[PDB]
Formats: C-alpha cells, sequence, structure tokens
C-alpha cells in the first residue's frame, strides 16, 4: 500500500509544517511576518482526493485503517478550519468537503473509528463550525459525519457530540439549508441525534421555529418524489414528541401546524418508516391530554389505529395499540 | 426511538 502511504506521510508533513507556523504565531503574541502555510503549495486537495476515492472500497479501508488513516485526515481538516476559517476559497471548501467524505467512509459501520474519531475534540468543534459555512456541499458532507457518529454512539461519544453542541448547530443549519440534498443529511443527522437522551430533545425543541419546521417537513414533496425528507422529519417528531407531550405550549405549536391530521394521514402511509414514525408520535401526543384526545375521537383516529394494532411490524404494533388505550381510557361523552 | 443508521460519502 506504498502509494496509500505516500499520500498519508505526504498530509502528515503538511500538518507538521502548519502545527510548527500556529505555535510560532500564537494569538496576541510576538511574530514573525512570514505567512501561513497555503494547502496549495503543498498538493492537498489531490492527496485527499485521491485518499477520499479510495476510501469507497471496504479492502482500502482496511489498508487506510492500518496506517491510521482516520486520523490524518482528520488532523488535517482540524487544522485547515482553525487556520483558515469559514473561508469562500474553493481550494479550502473542496479539501474540507473530500476530507469529510473520507471521514464519512471510515465511520462507516466501523464501531472503532466512531470512537477515534470523537476523542478528537478540536476536530469535532471544527465540525460543527463548519455548519456555518456557506457552502451547502460542505454542509452536507459535515452532517453526514455527524450522522454516522450519532449512529449506535457510545457513553463518551454522546457526550462529546453534546459537549461541542452539535445538536443546536444541525437544528439551527436546518432552519436555512437551501439545497435538499444538504436538507436531507442534516434531518438524518438530527433524526439519531435526537434518540441520544432528553436533553438533546429540549436541544432541539428549544430552537425557535424548529417545531414549526418539522410539522412542515411531515408534508414536504421532494424534488425528485422520494420519501427522505418524512422520513427524517418524521423521524426527530417522534422521537422529541415524549417532552413535547408534556409541554402545553410546544402542543399549540403542533396544533395551529395541523400536525395531529397529518399524522393520521401519515397512519394510511404506504411507508413502513412514515408509519412507524407516526404511531410513535400518537403514542406520546394522545398521553395526558384531554384537548388532543378529543380531536383525535372526532378525526377518526380509533378507526384507523384498530387498524394497526395486528401489524406485525413491533413498533407499529405497540405504538397503535399504546395510542389506542390512551383514547379508550378517555371517551369523550357522545363516544360512551 | 427511531434512527436511520449510517450513510457512505456522497
Amino acid at each position: 500500500h506504498h502509494h496509500m502511504l505516500h499520500l498519508l506521510e505526504q498530509i502528515r508533513a503538511y500538518c507538521e509544517t502548519c502545527w510548527e507556523w500556529q505555535e510560532a504565531h500564537e494569538p496576541g503574541m510576538d511574530q514573525d511576518k512570514n505567512p501561513m502555510p497555503a494547502p496549495v503549495e503543498h498538493q492537498i486537495c489531490p492527496a485527499v482526493c485521491v485518499l477520499m476515492k479510495l476510501s469507497f472500497d471496504e479492502e482500502h479501508r482496511h489498508a487506510m485503517n492500518e496506517l491510521g488513516g482516520l486520523q490524518a485526515i482528520a488532523e488535517l481538516l482540524q487544522v485547515d478550519c482553525e487556520m483558515y476559517g469559514l473561508t469562500n476559497d474553493h481550494y479550502s471548501i473542496t479539501l474540507r468537503r473530500y476530507a469529510g467524505m473520507a471521514l464519512t467512509n471510515l465511520t462507516f459501520g466501523d464501531v472503532a473509528n466512531k470512537a477515534t474519531l470523537c476523542s478528537m475534540k478540536g476536530c469535532m468543534r471544527a465540525l460543527v463550525a463548519q455548519l456555518k459555512s456557506e457552502s451547502e456541499d460542505l454542509q452536507q458532507v459535515i452532517a453526514s459525519v455527524l450522522r454516522n457518529l450519532s449512529w449506535r454512539a457510545d457513553v463518551n461519544s454522546k457526550k462529546t457530540l453534546r459537549e461541542v453542541g452539535s445538536v443546536k448547530a444541525l437544528m439551527e443549519c436546518a432552519l436555512e439549508v437551501k439545497k435538499e440534498s444538504t436538507l436531507k443529511s442534516v434531518l438524518s443527522a438530527l433524526w439519531n441525534l435526537s434518540a441520544h437522551c432528553t436533553e438533546n430533545k429540549a436541544d432541539i425543541c428549544a430552537v425557535d421555529g424548529a417545531l414549526a419546521f418539522l410539522v412542515g417537513t411531515l408534508t414536504y414533496r421532494s424534488q425528485t418524489n422520494t420519501l427522505a425528507i418524512i422520513e427524517s422529519g418524521g423521524g426527530i417528531l417522534r422521537n422529541v414528541s415524549s417532552l413535547i407531550a408534556t409541554n402545553e405550549d410546544h402542543r399549540q405549536i403542533l396544533r395551529e401546524n395541523n400536525c395531529l391530521q397529518t399524522l393520521l394521514q401519515h397512519l394510511k402511509s404506504h411507508s413502513l418508516t412514515i408509519v412507524s414514525n407516526a404511531c410513535g408520535t400518537l403514542w406520546n401526543l394522545s398521553a395526558r391530554n384531554p384537548k388532543d384526545q378529543e380531536a383525535l375521537w372526532d378525526m377518526g383516529a380509533v378507526s384507523m389505529l384498530k387498524n394497526l394494532i395486528h401489524s406485525k411490524h413491533k413498533m407499529i404494533a405497540m405504538g397503535s395499540a399504546a395510542a389506542l388505550r390512551n383514547l379508550m381510557a378517555n371517551r369523550p361523552a357522545k363516544y360512551k | 426511538l427511531t434512527g436511520c443508521g449510517d450513510i457512505i460519502a456522497e
């Protein structure tokens, strides 16, 4: 794997030159006027491009991992982000994109690599900061890295992801994204993160406009006719619905956005994912709220849920039955 | 709770 080794050595050499410059040019301190290393001077983008392309192959990933490729690529991304900040420079943007793509591929199904990357606190902070890049292509890439790291996150990783403020950053990112491809990656990342703990669920709900936005995603009609936005938006909503359920202000946001009506339509969807999400959301929203219970009764929710309790799918069978029994315990007068 | 697993780049 001499060629791969050569590229990794090139990247490591460049990082060392950068770290040496950083050390000699500390904020507010005595410095000479020698300029920052520029990655173009060291042919960094082509090096990372080749590594990114190789990372699509599991045999090459094996070799890359033996050589500590993940750490080298993460170090490079971190140093470029620290040195140049949120630049619109094309060379820097593409190199960050390529590095992030390689990190996505190297974390796919890889328990050990996810843990290593999360352990790189400086790099995690740099990733989160990139969500404010004016490049939506870069945003897409960074959200995919975070999506992977959020899937089956161990105790340390969960803590790290929360400590670097990834939840608020991604939810705030989502409100601003203009490309569907970027939105898909961001919402997917939020979907995984929203499952970690109550605090992540609260942080999502606390972003001004986030709940109205998420209800909006439930009826988003894709430019490519896919269901990815409805699935992921509905997934986030399902995950955070246990907190919404106990918050009258948040329930009111859902009501003014016709959420219950939309969820009942989702119960009749042909998409397993969409039905599963809607069953979980209604499980929570059907609890402990006479207003929403009566609304669900009046809208014919009971008939719809009865048609789902015999599902062979555990989440649908569990969620539909739990929502049903919530409603049956609270029958409005006219349904006695 | 629900989730969507891992993804490959691009």
